[PDB]
RNA sequence: GGAAUUGCGGGAAAGGGGUCAACAGCCGUUCAGUACCAAGUCUCAGGGGAAACUUUGAGAUGGCCUUGCAAAGGGUAUGGUAAUAAGCUGACGGACAUGGUCCUAACACGCAGCCAAGUCCUAAGUCAACAGAUCUUCUGUUGAUAUGGAUGCAGUUCA
C-alpha cells in the first residue's frame, strides 16, 4: 500500500504565523493529493484536492503543493478558528490511505485559569457516592495540574480529568477534575480543596469548601 | 444545502451486525462514489470501503471484507453498509463521505456527520444527572453520571444558552460507564431571575433530562 | 524578383488603470438545461498512386480524473468538451483586503499550421553483383538507391 507520512504529528503557532504541514508519499502518487481539516467530534472538511486546488468553502489563506513526492498544506496567517487535525490523503492506487495527522493549535498569550470547586449534590451523596468536581475555565496553555486534597491528604488514584478543545474566538481551554469519594469516606472528612498549578499562576491556588449545610 | 445524512451505527454485541445508511440530498447518488471512513475514538481516519460511481466496483479493506457490504438504493438515493460479524476492531465512529463520479484521484467532497458504532457486551444505561450548584459572574453546571454506551450532548436552556458553556469529553469511569460535565458561567445578578436548564440527551438510551439548576445554600 | 515566415489556448512577473466588502467578474467534486462528440491511432469501402502513402465515407479506439506525463489505476454516453467535442447558459454554493476581479503584458508553457535537417517506409525508374543468351540489341534473380512518401521535438525573426 501506499503510506503517507505526515510531519509535524502536532504543532502550536501565533495568529498571523504561516503554518506549513508536509506529507511524504511512501511511492508516487503523481498530485492525487487531499487535505482535510477535522474539528473535534465533526467529520473532515475538504480542503485542498489534486494536491493544490481549493475547495469550496475553505478560506484563501490555505493552499497546497507538490514537490515530487512531497506534499505541503501551507495555512498563511493562522486564525484561531483554524485549531484542527489536519489530513492528507492520497488517492492514486488502492487502498486510500491518509496521513496519520497533524495536530495545530492556536498560541496566545498566557491565561491563568479561572477555579471553581462543586461539592457532591445531596440526592447523588444520598445514593452512596460523591463527585466533587473542580472547574478550570478559559486558560492558556493546555498544561495545568490539579491536585486533590481532603483534609490536608494529598489524593491519588479516585480522579478523573477532562478538557476542552481549545475556544475558536479566544483560543483557551477549561479543564473539569472529578474526585470520586465513597459517602462513607465523603463524610468522614471536612475540607474539600483543589490544588492548581499553571503557568499563569506564580503560585498554585487553592479553592476549597467545607462539608455541611452551614 | 447539499448534503450526505448518516444513520444507524449505536452499540452492538459482538458477532453482531449493524446496518449503516447513508441518504444523499442535493446531489445524486448513481454520480458519486461512496466511501466509508473510520476512526477509532481519538485515534486516525481509516477508508474501509467503497463503491465506486458505475456500482459494481467495490472495494473492502482485508480485515472487513466478507464482513461489510456496501449496496446502494437508487430510488432512495442511500447507500448502505451492512457490517457483520463485529467485534471490537471495529468500535470507532464510522463517516460516509463521497467523490464525483470519474473524479478518481480527488478527495471526498460531502461527508455524513458520522455515526458511533460500539462493540460491547455491556447494557445501555441511561445518565443520573446532577446539578453543579452556583454557590460578577458564576459557574453552573450539570454532572452526567453513569452512562453507556456514547454519547450524551447536553445544551442548556434548549439552546438558548450557548455563550459561556464547555460540555467536557466524557470519561469512562473505572466502572465501564461514562460520565461527563457541562458548566455555563453565567451573570450572578441574573441567578435569582433566570431559570437555567441542562438538557442532556442520551439517544442509545432513548432517555433526555432537564435538570433546572439552582443555587443551594452552601 | 516571387512564395512562405502562421492561427490560437490556458496562465502570467512588473508598473499603470477600471471595478468589488461581496461583484452582470472570478472559483466549484452542486443541480437543471442548450450546443456539440474534436485531434491522434486502427480497420474497411469509394477516388489517386508502382508501392509506400494519400483523400473522402463508415466504423472502432480515443477523450475524463490528467494544464509535467497518463502506461498502471479508476471512469468511460448514468460519459465527455482549453487551443479543431459550448469547457456554454441559468440557478445554487463559494473566495477575496496592501486581497479578488478585469484591461494593458514581459515571459515561459501548451494546442494547431508551415515545416529545414534527421529518421523511417516504399523502389516505379535507375544502378551494381552474379546468371542467362537472341550474332553487336537482351532477360532473370539478389541487393542498393528517392528524385516518391510518411514522420519531423529545428526554425517560425525584426518592426
Ligand atoms: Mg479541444
Ligand atoms: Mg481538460
Ligand atoms: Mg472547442
Ligand atoms: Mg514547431
Amino acid at each position: 500500500d501506499i503510506q503517507m507520512t505526515q510531519s509535524p504529528s502536532s504543532l502550536s503557532a501565533s495568529v498571523g504565523d504561516r503554518v506549513t504541514i508536509t506529507c511524504r508519499a511512501s511511492q508516487s502518487v503523481s498530485s492525487a493529493v487531499a487535505w482535510y481539516q477535522q474539528k473535534p467530534g465533526k467529520a473532515p472538511k475538504l480542503l485542498i484536492y489534486s494536491a493544490s486546488s481549493l475547495y469550496s468553502g475553505v478560506p484563501s489563506r490555505f493552499s497546497g503543493s507538490r514537490s515530487g513526492t512531497d506534499f505541503t498544506l501551507t495555512i498563511s496567517s493562522l486564525q484561531p478558528e483554524d485549531f484542527a487535525t489536519y489530513y492528507c490523503q492520497q488517492s492514486y492506487s488502492s487502498p486510500i490511505t491518509f496521513g496519520q495527522g497533524t495536530k495545530v493549535e492556536i498560541k496566545r498569550t498566557v491565561a491563568a485559569p479561572s477555579v471553581f470547586i462543586f461539592p457532591p449534590s445531596d440526592e447523588q451523596l444520598k445514593s452512596g457516592t460523591a463527585s466533587v468536581v473542580c472547574l478550570l475555565n478559559n486558560f492558556y496553555p493546555r498544561e495545568a495540574k490539579v491536585q486533590w486534597k481532603v483534609d490536608n491528604a494529598l489524593q491519588s488514584g479516585n480522579s478523573q480529568e477532562s478538557v476542552t478543545e481549545q475556544d475558536s474566538k479566544d483560543s483557551t481551554y477549561s479543564l473539569s477534575s472529578t474526585l470520586t469519594l465513597s459517602k462513607a469516606d465523603y463524610e468522614k472528612h471536612k475540607v474539600y480543596a483543589c490544588e492548581v498549578t499553571h503557568q499563569g499562576l506564580s503560585s498554585p491556588v487553592t479553592k476549597s469548601f467545607n462539608r455541611g449545610e452551614c | 444545502e447539499v448534503q450526505l445524512v448518516e444513520s444507524g451505527g449505536g452499540l452492538v454485541q459482538p458477532g453482531g451486525s449493524l446496518r449503516l445508511s447513508c441518504a444523499a440530498s442535493g446531489f445524486n447518488l448513481y454520480s458519486s462514489s461512496i466511501h466509508w471512513v473510520r476512526q477509532a475514538p481519538g485515534k486516525g481516519l481509516e477508508w474501509v470501503a467503497y463503491i465506486s460511481s458505475s456500482y459494481g466496483y467495490t472495494y473492502y479493506a482485508d480485515s472487513v471484507k466478507g464482513r461489510f457490504t456496501i449496496s446502494a438504493d437508487t430510488s432512495k438515493n442511500t447507500a448502505y453498509l451492512q457490517m457483520n460479524s463485529l467485534r471490537a476492531e471495529d468500535t470507532a465512529v464510522y463517516y460516509c463521505a463521497r467523490r464525483a463520479a470519474g473524479m478518481s484521484t480527488y478527495g471526498f467532497d460531502y461527508w455524513g456527520q458520522g455515526t458511533l458504532v460500539t462493540v460491547s457486551s455491556a447494557s445501555t444505561k441511561g445518565p443520573s444527572v446532577f446539578p453543579l450548584a452556583p454557590s460578577g459572574t458564576a459557574a453552573l453546571g450539570c454532572l452526567v453520571k453513569d452512562y453507556f454506551p456514547e454519547p450524551v450532548t447536553v445544551s442548556w436552556n434548549s439552546g438558548a444558552l450557548t455563550s459561556g458553556v464547555h460540555t467536557f469529553p466524557a470519561v469512562l469511569q473505572s466502572s465501564g460507564l461514562y460520565s461527563l460535565s457541562s458548566v455555563v458561567t453565567v451573570p450572578s445578578s441574573s441567578l435569582g431571575t433566570q431559570t437555567y436548564i441542562c438538557n442532556v440527551n442520551h439517544k442509545p438510551s432513548n432517555t433526555k433530562v432537564d435538570k433546572k439548576v439552582e443555587p443551594k445554600s452552601c
